[PDB]
């Protein structure tokens, strides 16, 4: 089945967090749903899971700060981590949990135990916890010999991560390379995405870089020309 | 670490090869061979006999 | 089970129970229900010879 | 939480679980690539779901005194990732921790030459009273790369922002260098140069105000 997360991106500390997970490929009242996160410099931290009877079970290491609920009217999974600090900056994943029964003896004697394994995952959503407000990048066209030339867009000064860069929707797929962002000393991110374009195609074909800074949110269209 | 046992873990002070020296050792016992000492109740026990 | 020998006196060795290796499983006994029901029936035939 | 594991190109690699089961166990294995979603490799000690190639294997629980071990045989550059061991035994209870991660590193990869591309500050950036030089390095291995900037013939020390090396979709590292300047400092010098150093080799490109 398919899972996809949506999040506000960046919120000020000591308030309320709310993310959502839209399920696709199966029934939501049909499975055990769980949430996993991963902070920079830390491993995967299990948050909790909800049953098919809408009964929840959270990780005690979160100090009861998490609440999971189901919404069959929209087939969406929700997770609220409530009042968090800078240490909760992580990538939250929603996943499907299958419950297996490990039997090592007589069932009547309770000589068995349950285990949960996650087989279907989502791509995750980037969440940052800062005291500043978001900032939109002012991108600039990088104007363009071996038969090909370099063609990119300079996404400069934004906060926070990430930024999805596409070129001509589905037309430009290769070779399109979006380089990772850089954390400036001012607390602003910046990346660059170049495309290998032949020299003969310049002046005849048109190229645009679709910048998606969803956490801001921003959109700057730039028709790059030599 | 089971939530919701027929045997308890009981630690105690025991005499050694020497008289003045006393040791603290751990040993597993069954619940049927041990009754509480206070029934008030704490978690202190003794042997049934 | 494991045997945890702890000396409690000159030559006196008290053998206590150490940590159980593996799973905790209470003891039990299996009796064939087909055989027990059969045998129990053969008993009540002789019990009726003394109780009607 | 990171367990370093040095292996070569496709040798026999044994990933031992950090925790040892106290009784009958049910081990899960996860493959996590930085920036991607976790992938279920092995569930229930040895079973694997469909889509997992016959490379990942687990150790079964036949009551023997055998430690849980992730058996990956013949690693490629696409198996270079982190691995968690989810341990479930009858004695530890409900295990919420995935434990430490075993970060796999694949060596013996053919040496690749970095492809450098340098861009001058855009015209819309100059009118905004800003100026930045973007130096893009990619398609190189290993990740050890030293990037340096030079104005005319003197090395620039301040204003240089460089990213950390990181592999991409082609299993090769890529980096970026940003030298922020002012419109009066960009037009002051006749030329600037981004000089990178990879495996002792020194390549360099050059831009100039025009
Ligand atoms: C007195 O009698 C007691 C009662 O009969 C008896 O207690 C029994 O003891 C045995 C041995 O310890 C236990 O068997 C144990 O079973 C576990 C689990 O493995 C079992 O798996 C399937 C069920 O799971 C299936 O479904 C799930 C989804 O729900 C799937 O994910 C999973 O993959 C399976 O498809 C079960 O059908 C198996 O049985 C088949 O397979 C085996 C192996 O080929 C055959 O030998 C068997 O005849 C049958 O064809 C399998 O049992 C296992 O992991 C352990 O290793 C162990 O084998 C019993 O659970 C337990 N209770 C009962 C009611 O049987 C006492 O042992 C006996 N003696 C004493 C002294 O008390
Ligand atoms: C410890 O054992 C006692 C003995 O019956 C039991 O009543 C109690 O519930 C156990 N502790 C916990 C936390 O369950
Ligand atoms: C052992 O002796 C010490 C010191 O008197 C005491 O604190 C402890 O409670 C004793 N333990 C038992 C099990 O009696
Ligand atoms: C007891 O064990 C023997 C082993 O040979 C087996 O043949 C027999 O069926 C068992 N009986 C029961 C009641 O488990
Ligand atoms: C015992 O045997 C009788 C005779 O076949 C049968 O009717 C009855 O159901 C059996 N009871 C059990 C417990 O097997």
């Amino acid at each position: 089945v398919q899972l996809q997360e949506s999040g506000p991106g960046l919120v000020r500390p000591s308030e309320t967090l709310s993310v959502t997970c839209i399920v696709s490929g199966g029934s939501i009242s049909n499975y055990y749903w769980t949430w996993i996160r991963q902070s920079p410099g830390k491993g995967l931290e299990w948050i909790g899971y909800i049953s098919d009877r809408e009964t929840t079970t959270y990780n005690p290491s979160l100090n009861s700060r998490a609440v999971i609920s189901r919404d069959t009217s929209k087939n969406q999974l929700s997770l609220q981590l409530r009042s968090v600090t800078t240490a909760d900056t992580a990538i939250y994943f929603c996943a499907t949990a299958r419950r297996g029964q490990r039997i090592y003896g007589v069932v009547s004697f309770g000589e068995f135990f349950y285990y949960y394994y996650m087989d279907v995952w989502g791509k995750g959503t980037a969440v940052t916890v800062s005291s500043a407000s978001t900032k939109g990048p002012s991108v600039f066209p990088l104007a363009p010999s071996g038969g090909t030339a370099a063609l990119g867009c300079l996404v400069k000064d934004y906060f926070p991560e990430p930024v999805t860069v596409s070129w001509n929707s589905g037309a430009l797929t290769s070779g399109v390379h979006t380089f990772p962002a850089v954390l400036q000393s001012s607390g602003l991110y910046s990346l660059s995405s170049v495309v290998t374009v032949p020299s003969s195609s310049l002046g005849t074909q048109t190229y645009i870089c679709n910048v998606n800074h969803k956490p801001s949110n921003t959109k700057v269209d730039k028709k790059v020309e030599p | 670490n089971i939530t919701d046992g027929e045997l308890k873990n009981c630690s105690f002070n025991m005499t050694t090869e020497l008289r003045d020296k006393r040791q603290k050792v751990h040993a597993l016992f069954y619940k049927l061979d041990i009754v509480p000492i206070n029934e008030n109740q704490n978690t202190s026990y003794r042997l049934i006999n | 089970n494991t045997r945890k020998s702890i000396r409690i006196g000159p030559g006196q060795w008290f053998y206590a129970t150490g940590d159980i290796i593996g799973d905790i499983r209470q003891a039990h006994c299996n009796v064939s229900k087909a055989t027990w029901n059969e045998t129990l029936g053969k008993v009540v035939k002789q019990l009726r010879k003394h109780f009607g | 939480y990171v367990s370093p594991l040095s292996v070569a190109l496709g040798e026999t690699a044994r990933i031992s679980c950090g925790r040892q089961a106290l009784g009958s166990r049910a081990v899960q294995w996860y493959q996590h690539k930085p920036g991607q979603a976790p992938i279920l490799l092995i569930y229930n000690n040895q079973d694997r779901p469909s889509g997992i190639p016959e490379r990942f294997s687990g150790t079964p629980d036949i009551n023997f005194g055998t430690t849980a071990t992730l058996t990956i045989s013949g690693v490629e550059v696409g198996d270079e990732a982190d691995y968690y061991c989810h341990m479930w035994d009858s004695r530890s209870g409900f295990s919420w921790s995935f434990g430490g991660a075993t970060r796999l590193t694949v060596l013996s990869q053919p040496k690749a030459a970095p492809s450098v591309t340098l861009f001058p500050p855009s015209s819309e950036e100059l009118q905004a009273n800003k100026a930045t030089l973007v130096c893009l390095i990619s398609d190189f291995y290993p990740g050890a790369v030293t990037v340096a900037w030079k104005a005319d013939s003197s090395p620039v020390k301040a204003g240089v922002e460089t990213t950390t090396p990181s592999k991409q979709s082609n299993n090769k590292y890529a980096a970026s260098s940003y030298l922020s300047l002012t419109p009066e400092q960009w037009k002051s010098h006749k030329s600037y140069s981004c000089q990178v150093t990879h495996e002792g080799s020194t390549v360099e490109k050059t831009v100039a105000p025009t």
